[PDB]
RNA sequence: CUGGGUUUGACAUGCACAGGACGCCGGCAGAGAUGUCGGUUCCCUUGUGGCCUGUGUGCAGGUGGUGCAUGGCUGUCGUCAGCUCGUGUCGUGAGAUGUUGGGUUAAGUCCCGCAACGAGCGCAACCCUUGUCUCAUGUUGCCAGCACGUUAUGGUGGGGACUCGUGAGAGACUGCCGGGGUCAACUCGGAGGAAGGUGGGGAUGACGUCAAGUCAUCAUGCCCCUUAUGUCCAGGGCUUCACACAUGCUACAAUGGCCGGUACAAAGGGCUGCGAUGCCGUGAGGUGGAGCGAAUCCUUUCAAAGCCGGUCUCAGUUCGGAUCGGGGUCUGCAACUCGACCCCGUGAAGUCGGAGUCGCUAGUAAUCGCAGAUCAGCAACGCUGCGGUGAAUACGUUCCCG
């Protein structure tokens, strides 16, 4: 079994790219398991200081990185040609563990 | 919102212990950021000893203070014909209200002294006698009033 | 000129597609240095035929390049001396095999990018500029999928070192909605006594593509 | 906290000097520091940008880099 | 079983209601532990407290996001919500003075252009 | 944007420090970024385009 | 710029007359360039495809100048509600109607009557995130009921039922009713409800204004030079001192400070990097490295305002840290004229700052927070993105500005 987790930036592409990836498995023919998504990798991280006297509009890490994973069966070498021919998005980091 | 009117008013509580529709605008207004506990025991605290001290009920005196901590104009700075005048404005309902009140939070700390209890408390009695720092202190809005008042008919 | 950025880069990322694109890590610069590096040679080389929009994205380290041009049969003449010889060129230049697909492009009347490059000549052949924008302008809105058109040329026209900047539009060009897919061509000419620039639009019609 | 710097430049051309055992100034742009006792017994040749001035080595004179003994400019008073 | 979730513009929490003395079985600790401001205390008994049965009933809470009086109101629509499924005669009795509405207002957008929300650097007049 | 500059940082001495980013596209050697590999102006034009993701230029 | 190279070049190329050495690996003169050196001494084959040394040749290189020749773009009038085109009519005309006029709205979205009938540009319109629900739904992550657990980790079986997870859909359309509305728009209130009347402000900056920053993002004809203004490097400095000034830290103290102890979450990035238990220190840090293309590990199970305890008792002080001598740490071949940091000590203007000026009606301005890339290294406390607690007020556009 190979599993598939890719990544996007604009809410959108994740699914963009899912519904565009998950499916050559099918095209080529083969089983798949439906959509399991993983929400985001926070990582707080907060060490600075500030003017302290016009100190306002308090905010911290607006972003969301959504992760769509989804196994794979039946490899074959026409299966690993699918992902690596185009890259339409720019912002899936997918990677194939 | 802002200069299209007065927004939708909001409501304010009210305390079943006196039941008086100033002693709570007052603690809203004192809940500074992180301090609601401690203010609000002291002026509990406060309460009594002032119903203890004047022998009168704690809302009256305050609304009888009210009277007399109320001035009668606001120093300003108007700039017409190169000149900067103290042109004041006349009094309102709402605008003394809060004034009188404001004026009283900014005096209570005047004192710099350690007792916040006391500093809460003595001051309030001072005022009801009519000598409070902040009956003192409207002295001087009203004398520099009056004395630019040689060129505050602009209604400005 | 104020904030008439193009549109086409609006919807790219909602309905219309990219032009260029590929995967990178830690090779991206290098990949543009080549690019970049094509991109010059076909515009020097290419731009007689028509070029449109150059596609260039990346096989495993050794091409994928896609040319949509106007004037099939120019380009390649003689298989092998015309055809082959870009490639040629590219393959000196870039250490990598060119497996180039010459394709043409549904109509040329259609396209910002051919009908900038039509009106960038009618310029420059001595024709009244007025009647070759308003000739340009009809042949481009002639119904194919069209819907509206706008161009405005600027510069020293006229013949003289003035600075004029007429105004066309026909139909619909809004610009304030996604719902346009409008397409926008740039390019600059230059004549006996100046430069002079065209900007186009071409808005086709309202397609959601959800 | 005696590893400051270690100035290579310096250590290589004071290493090969000392392999032949000579007292010659070392003609090189080092104006870093001299920490190691390596750099004793020999002597260098300050780059402090406009020229140099020499000075004796001894062996009880630990604690600065090469160049913080006169600075650029001169102190005369007047 | 019956399980809500509260949350507010950045809070979220997972409740449950059982019959018990007043207690709620925080994440390893207790009301008192967790809201020692003593105003959270109140805001998040708000909607126990026009009807009393903080003393009557015991809550499970799962909270996260948001800062402790975010928390606070996240478990007070978490209680408002969960009330529900107990008995709807208090329904009215809560939405008059106002619950299971969460306030819309939360953060606004900015970006660049600008440095603050809905802020500017200061003009002088000159 | 020096011809000798946009050489000197992709050639391949022999000092570490001796490297530099000096994106490729004009060859402004500031702001130019890892992953993006352009400088200010050079990535906010493909911004505005939409090129690339992470691109919200909201609040005037 | 102080001085020294190359000065047909540091970086590309079309032709001549000549080559297998250029290219590379080490030392040396060295301030380095650069030159002299050692090694390699071409990949094809007789014709040269690739290489460059110099030799002649046109050329590279201009960061040499003008946003008053241009292409192309922050910020503003302004998110202000207006700006134009086809036909018709009218006047010998610049030209008028449309677009004057009534209402609600931010609005020219609507209509009404009128020589007007239509449309474009903004608005309107669509939608991201947010505000609530349903379908799809289990990993590296949560845990109800069962077990394992023992305290740094649901870490480990099972439940998609719980929200976080996010593709689609319902859901806020003046949709309905009551009063006002030519009985036309529209408005106040009532309802389910998470949102109700352009929910929230946004990408959207319209015909154009100011020849509005920028010939230093890049291209560009004319003007000027090329043994040089091209280019290399050792070093100087754009941070020098008492200043006129500015988006404007540290502070001026009881709504403050000190130390020992102390809970939550919102929540970016990691392949030549974040970097833990524990050993090394009072501290910047050092030998080392589990984990790591990551809901795991790492900024630690992950701060504080506030929170329960001890205290200073209203002062140039135990708040305030600048500067200074000295241990130095840090990344850097390089911390000296010149970066950031802890600590031993000396311990300055400043006691909430006059005339004036400036931000701010809903999670807005303050009171505790954040930084990645821009760097190998730090001014980074100003920025591009950005969490939490949470009040004050509202007679109206007479008044200053647009
Ligand atoms: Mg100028
Ligand atoms: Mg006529
Ligand atoms: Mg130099
Ligand atoms: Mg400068
Ligand atoms: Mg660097």
């Amino acid at each position: 079994k190979i599993r598939i987790r890719l990544k996007a930036y604009d809410h959108e592409a994740i699914d963009a790219s899912a519904r565009k990836i998950v499916e050559t498995v099918t095209r080529t023919g083969a089983s798949v398991v439906g959509p399991v998504p993983l929400p985001t990798e926070k990582n707080v991280y907060c060490v600075i200081r500030s003017p302290h006297k016009y100190k306002d509009s308090r905010e911290h890490f607006e972003m969301r990185t959504h992760k769509r994973l989804i196994d794979i069966l039946d490899p074959t070498p026409k299966t690993v040609d699918a992902l690596m021919r185009i890259d339409l998005p720019a912002s899936v980091d997918v990677n194939i563990q | 919102m802002p200069r299209k009117g007065p927004a939708p008013k909001r409501p304010l509580v009210n305390d079943p212990v006196y039941g008086s529709q100033l002693v709570t605008q007052l603690v809203n207004k004192v809940l500074l950021e992180g301090k609601k506990s401690l203010a609000e025991r002291i002026v509990y605290g406060a309460l009594e000893q002032a119903r203890e001290k004047t022998g009168t009920d704690p809302v009256v005196t305050l609304k009888r203070a009210l009277d007399n901590v109320k001035p009668a104009l606001e120093v300003r700075s108007r700039r017409v014909g190169g000149a900067t005048y103290q042109v004041p404005v006349e009094v309102r309902p709402d605008r003394s209200t809060t004034l009188a009140l404001r004026w009283l939070v900014n005096f209570s700390r005047q004192r710099r002294e350690k007792t916040m209890v006391e500093r809460l408390a003595n001051e309030i009695l001072d005022a009801s006698n009519g000598l409070g720092a902040s009956v003192k202190r409207r002295e001087d809005t009203h004398k520099m009033a009056e004395a630019n008042r040689a060129f505050a008919h602009y209604r400005w | 000129m104020g904030q008439k950025i193009n549109p086409h880069g609006f919807r790219l990322g909602i309905t219309t597609e990219w032009k260029s694109r590929w995967y990178a890590d830690k090779q991206y610069k290098d990949y543009v240095k080549e690019d970049v590096a094509i991109r010059k040679l076909l515009a020097t080389g290419l731009e007689r035929a028509g070029i449109a929009d150059v596609e260039i994205e990346r096989t495993r380290d050794r091409v994928r390049v896609d040319i949509h041009t106007a004037r099939p049969g120019i380009v390649i003449g003689r298989r092998g001396t015309e055809a082959d010889r870009i490639r040629a060129d590219l393959e000196k230049l870039t250490g990598k095999q060119v497996q180039l697909n010459i394709l043409e492009v549904k109509n040329p009347e259609s396209q910002a990018q051919l009908v900038a490059q039509g009106v960038a000549e009618q310029l420059s052949n001595r024709v009244a500029f007025r009647r070759a924008m308003r000739k340009a302008i009809q042949s481009a809105m002639r119904q194919p999928n069209v819907k509206g058109i706008r161009v405005q040329c600027s510069g020293r026209l006229g013949g003289a070192e003035m600075s004029r900047s007429e105004f066309y539009r026909e139909g619909r060009v809004p610009l304030h909605t996604l719902r346009a897919d409008i397409d926008y061509g740039l390019y600059e000419a230059k004549t006996t006594f100046g430069r002079i620039g065209v900007k186009v639009w071409i808005y086709k019609g309202d397609i959601v593509g959800g | 906290k005696k590893g400051p710097f270690v100035d290579d430049h310096l250590l290589k051309k004071v290493d090969v000097q000392n392999e032949k055992n000579t007292k010659q100034v070392i003609k090189t742009w080092s104006r870093r520091s001299t920490i190691i006792p390596d750099f004793i017994g020999h002597t260098f040749a300050v780059h402090d940008g406009r020229k140099h001035v020499p000075v004796f080595v001894t062996e009880a004179m630990v604690g600065h880099k090469l160049g913080e003994f006169a600075p650029t400019r001169t102190f005369k008073g007047h | 079983p019956i399980q809500t979730v509260g949350r507010r513009k950045e809070a979220v929490v997972r409740v449950r209601l059982v019959p018990g003395t007043g207690q709620f079985n925080l994440d390893g600790r207790t009301l008192e532990n967790y809201f020692p401001n003593k105003v959270h205390q109140q805001l998040i008994k708000a909607p126990l407290v026009t009807v009393d049965r903080v003393d009557q009933f015991d809550i499970y809470a799962h909270l996260d996001g948001g800062g402790p009086s975010g928390q606070a109101g996240a478990l007070r629509l978490a209680i408002a919500r969960a009330l529900i499924l107990v008995q709807p005669e208090d329904r009215p009795a809560l939405k008059k003075a106002g619950f299971l509405t969460r306030d819309p207002r939360a953060i606004e957008r900015k970006k660049y252009g600008l440095k603050k929300a809905r802020k500017a650097p200061q003009y002088s007049k000159r | 944007a020096k011809k000798a500059l946009v050489h000197k940082a992709n050639k391949k001495p022999k000092f570490a420090v001796r490297a530099y980013t000096r994106c490729n596209k004009c060859g402004r050697p500031h702001s130019v970024y890892r992953k993006f590999g352009l400088c200010r102006i050079c990535l906010r034009e493909m911004a505005h385009a939409g090129e690339l993701p992470g691109v919200q230029k909201s609040s005037w």
